[PDB]
């Protein structure tokens, strides 16, 4: 075998009877998926990844932005000065997993190194023609409901030295987080985590951090600047746009409670992540509008070189894939 | 933090030679290294990026290599418009450059004295200047002397452009003293120190003479 | 065909504020990092920041988060650096510049703005005074006699200096100007003429310096005695 581009497909389990908008882009876009399916180890195999260059990556972005423009139609989008107005109903969205298969002539080979840092060598490869069930999750700062690490914190990132990449941290133990809007402003909501999971988890990820960088004090902070969208956690929540405040999660002096409460806010008009434009939707529906999720990855820049001997990071995103290369990165296509 | 050093800092060549310069980094960076030509008042150019990758449109004569700690930069039969400053840079870290001019022949300034003008001495200030034209190299010393007493510290020097056509750079040292210092001394002189004099040149006047 | 073009030159006191524009074209604006540089005068580069214009997610060099905001309008394509708290050694020129990588990080910087000067000063306008450097028939060096115009303590700059209403170009030094403690800057302008013509040809320096509307100009000949 060897690394190859190719045409890949999806599949899922879909229900074509649901109304939710995930369910329906699978049904026409994806295929069943093999009840019982196996992957071969392979003996005395080592092989090269580089999660940060893998055009499986590409090809589920180009899914997700076709399933969001099509599921999710804006009262009015802005694009350059062009603005289009057509019908917005509320739709129902739950993200369902999705998986990505090789086709004939091709296969998938997937790392099992329990710690594999996402580029190297992998000295324990399985081959595979899908990948694991991917539940798109669009969010900023926070990578919610997707698979934890299997052993312990890992830090990914293509080069240390590069203040502008991003930072993928991977936890294995999750920090839940619910965020409600409820039944009795609209546009008011907010979300819960506890305090001991944050700021235990936060510990573990500075602890992994020095590893990186030696003979430095590593100290987290708020976003520097930027939209709304990725200063605070932003994220979808049954099909209205929740933007939540952090400040409070990486304010050093912050870190007395039992669960730190965020402020949270429903916007109707969003900077599209998708493409270049803005977007207005309706008003949020009522009832109790609550997403109880799961925090399993961070995603964190580092401050331009100060010296202070200390390593300041900050919150960001922005990029969804990235979001896509936390799920992706123990995997690559060959061609047979 | 990466430190970029760039040699040789200064480096006359000719019309048609080949040059090379060298680009140092106290770390490894791989190929990730770029290089940028710079004239004054105008925007660096990107001539090579990732190490030996030519930019669109630039000539052929232009060639990068290198790796790791050490890259330079080949100019092939070099022409008047390669005349220019050179930045090495990788990530964030700029190199302080490579500059070319044009080599010559030695050529001794000639040197001047200007006495400050009775203009000036009414508003109370007096400025002495001593001009010295048409050398190469670019390295001199002027030194002032008021009545045999070694000045330092209240003169400022400045030099011109390599000229396009001859290659000799000039350069004005002006003394600047208060009226009444001025008018308290004099032999006013400027001694000049340069690889195409045989021994220093000086140049003085007495105040109030002519 | 990716064109950057920044916003003319400022001049500031200490403590002031500045807001330098960069205005993109003939490509894509949110795919490519932005990078802003400053070069101080006999400096080499200095970093000050980027942004990224997909969301203006930005970043800094050392100490320039304190001060810089970094902004930039989509529908428009064009980036905003502003600084506050302005310092004298904030003089120099600054950059914006665009990574040639398609979304991603190279910091290989293929297209550039002409650069902005930013002077940061406590000094006012002032016009210069111009005094001659007067040439002498007994002095001669390498054959030829030499005169001048000495143009003293102005700001901010520049000046331009021209001999004869441009009918004498040939062998004028029009030296940089040097910056003074006072914070005013001064120049000089020379030229080497034959000694033979000092009685008949008569030699005039034309001073402009447009901040202050101050035009001068001055005959230098030999003084008598
Ligand atoms: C990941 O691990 C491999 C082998 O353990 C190593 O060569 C590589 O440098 C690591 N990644 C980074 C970013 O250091
Ligand atoms: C290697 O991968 C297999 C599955 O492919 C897994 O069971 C095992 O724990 C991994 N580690 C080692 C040391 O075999
Ligand atoms: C998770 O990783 C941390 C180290 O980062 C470790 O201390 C902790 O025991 C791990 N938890 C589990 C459940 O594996
Ligand atoms: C979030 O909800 C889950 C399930 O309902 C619960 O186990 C967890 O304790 C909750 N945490 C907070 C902070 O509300
Ligand atoms: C961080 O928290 C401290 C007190 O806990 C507060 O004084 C400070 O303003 C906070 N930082 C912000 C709001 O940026
Ligand atoms: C979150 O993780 C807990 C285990 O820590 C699990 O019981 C729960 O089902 C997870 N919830 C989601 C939405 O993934
Ligand atoms: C995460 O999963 C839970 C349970 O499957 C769901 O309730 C929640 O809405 C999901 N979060 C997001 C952001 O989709
Ligand atoms: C690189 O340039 C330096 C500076 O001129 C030179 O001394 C050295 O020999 C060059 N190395 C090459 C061409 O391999």
């Amino acid at each position: 075998w060897k690394e190859a581009k190719t045409t890949l497909f999806c599949a899922s389990d879909a229900k074509a009877h649901k109304e939710e908008v995930h369910n329906i882009w699978a049904t026409h876009a994806c295929v069943p998926t093999d009840p019982n399916p196996q992957e071969i180890v392979l003996k005395n195999v080592t092989e090269n990844f580089n999660m940060w260059k893998n055009d499986m990556v590409d090809q589920m972005h180009e899914d997700i932005i076709s399933l969001w423009d099509q599921s999710l139609k804006p009262c009015v989008k802005l694009t350059g000065g062009s603005a289009v107005t057509q019908a917005c109903p509320k739709v129902s969205f739950d993200p369902i997993p999705i998986h990505y298969c090789a086709p004939a002539g091709y296969a998938i080979l997937k790392c099992n190194n329990k710690t594999f840092n996402g580029t190297g060598p992998c000295n324990n490869v399985s081959t595979v023609q899908c990948t694991h069930g991917i539940k798109p999750v669009v969010s900023t700062q926070l990578l919610l409901n997707g698979s934890l690490a299997e052993e312990e914190v890992v830090i990914r990132f293509e080069n240390l030295t590069n203040n502008a990449k991003i930072i993928i941290v991977h936890l294995n133990e999750s920090v839940e987080i619910n965020c409600t809007r409820p039944s009795n402003d609209i546009r008011q909501a907010h979300c819960n985590i506890s305090r001991k999971k944050w700021n235990t988890t936060l510990q573990r990820v500075k602890e992994k951090l020095k590893e990186k960088f030696p003979n430095k004090t590593i100290q987290f902070a708020p976003s520097s600047g930027g939209d709304l969208e990725i200063t605070t956690h932003s994220f979808n929540c049954r099909g209205e746009f929740f933007y939540c405040y952090t400040s409070d999660l990486f304010n050093s002096t912050y870190m007395g409670g039992a669960n730190i409460t965020l402020q949270c806010r429903i916007k109707q008009i969003i900077r599209m992540w998708q493409g270049v434009g803005q977007a207005m939707y309706a008003p949020p529906i009522a009832g109790n509008i609550t997403c109880k999720s799961n925090i399993t990855g961070l995603l964190l820049t580092r401050d331009g070189g100060k010296k202070n001997d200390t390593e300041t990071f900050r919150p960001g995103g922005g990029d969804m894939r990235d979001n896509w290369r936390s799920e992706l990165y123990k995997y690559k296509v060959v061609e047979i | 933090y990466i430190h970029v050093t760039q040699s040789p800092s200064s480096l006359s060549v000719s019309i048609g030679d080949r040059v090379t310069i060298n680009c140092q980094t106290s770390q490894g960076v791989g190929s990730d290294l770029h290089w940028y030509q710079h004239k004054p008042g105008r925007a660096p150019k990107l001539l090579i990026h990732h190490t030996s990758s030519v930019e669109d449109g630039v000539p052929s004569r232009f060639s990068g290599s290198g790796f790791h700690t050490s890259f330079n930069l080949t100019i092939s039969d070099l022409q008047a418009d390669d005349i220019a400053t050179y930045y090495c840079q990788v990530l964030q870290f700029f190199g302080r450059g490579s500059r070319l001019h044009i080599k010559r022949t030695v050529a001794a300034p000639s040197v001047f004295i200007f006495p400050p003008s009775d203009e000036q001495l009414k508003s109370g200030t007096a400025s002495v200047v001593c001009l010295l034209n048409n050398f190469y190299p670019r390295e001199a010393k002027v030194q002032w002397k008021v009545d045999n007493a070694l000045q330092s510290g209240n003169s400022q020097e400045s030099v011109t452009e390599q000229d396009s056509k001859d290659s000799t750079y000039s350069l004005s040292s002006t003394l600047t003293l208060s009226k009444a210092d001025y008018e308290k001394h004099k032999v006013y002189a400027c001694e000049v120190t340069h690889q195409g004099l045989s021994s220093p040149v000086t140049k003085s006047f007495n105040r109030g003479e002519c | 065909r990716a064109h950057l073009v920044q916003s003319g030159t400022a001049m500031k006191k200490p403590g002031a504020s500045v807001r330098v524009s960069c205005q993109t074209s003939g490509y894509t604006f949110t795919a490519h990092i932005l990078f802003w540089f400053r070069q101080a005068p006999g400096r080499g580069l200095e970093w000050v920041g980027w942004i990224k214009p997909q969301y203006g997610a930005v970043n800094f060099g050392g100490g320039f988060r304190d001060r810089v905001t970094l902004t930039r309008d989509v529908y428009r394509e064009i980036a905003y650096m502003d600084i506050r708290g302005l310092k004298p050694d904030d003089t120099a020129v600054y950059y914006c510049a665009r990574d040639r990588s398609y979304g991603d990080s190279s910091w290989a910087l293929d297209a550039w703005g002409q650069g902005t000067t930013v002077v940061v000063s406590a000094a006012s306008t002032k016009g210069p005074s111009v005094f001659p450097l007067a040439p002498s028939s007994k002095s001669t060096s390498g054959g030829t006699a030499a005169l001048g115009c000495l143009v003293k303590d102005y700001f901010p700059e520049p000046v331009t200096v021209s001999w004869n209403s441009g009918a004498l170009t040939s062998g004028v030094h029009t030296f940089p100007a040097v910056l003074q403690s006072s914070g005013l800057y001064s120049l000089s302008s020379v030229v080497t003429v034959p000694s033979s013509s000092l009685g008949t040809q008569t030699y005039i320096c034309n001073v402009n310096h447009k901040p202050s509307n101050t035009k001068v100009d001055k005959k230098v000949e030999p003084k008598s005695c």
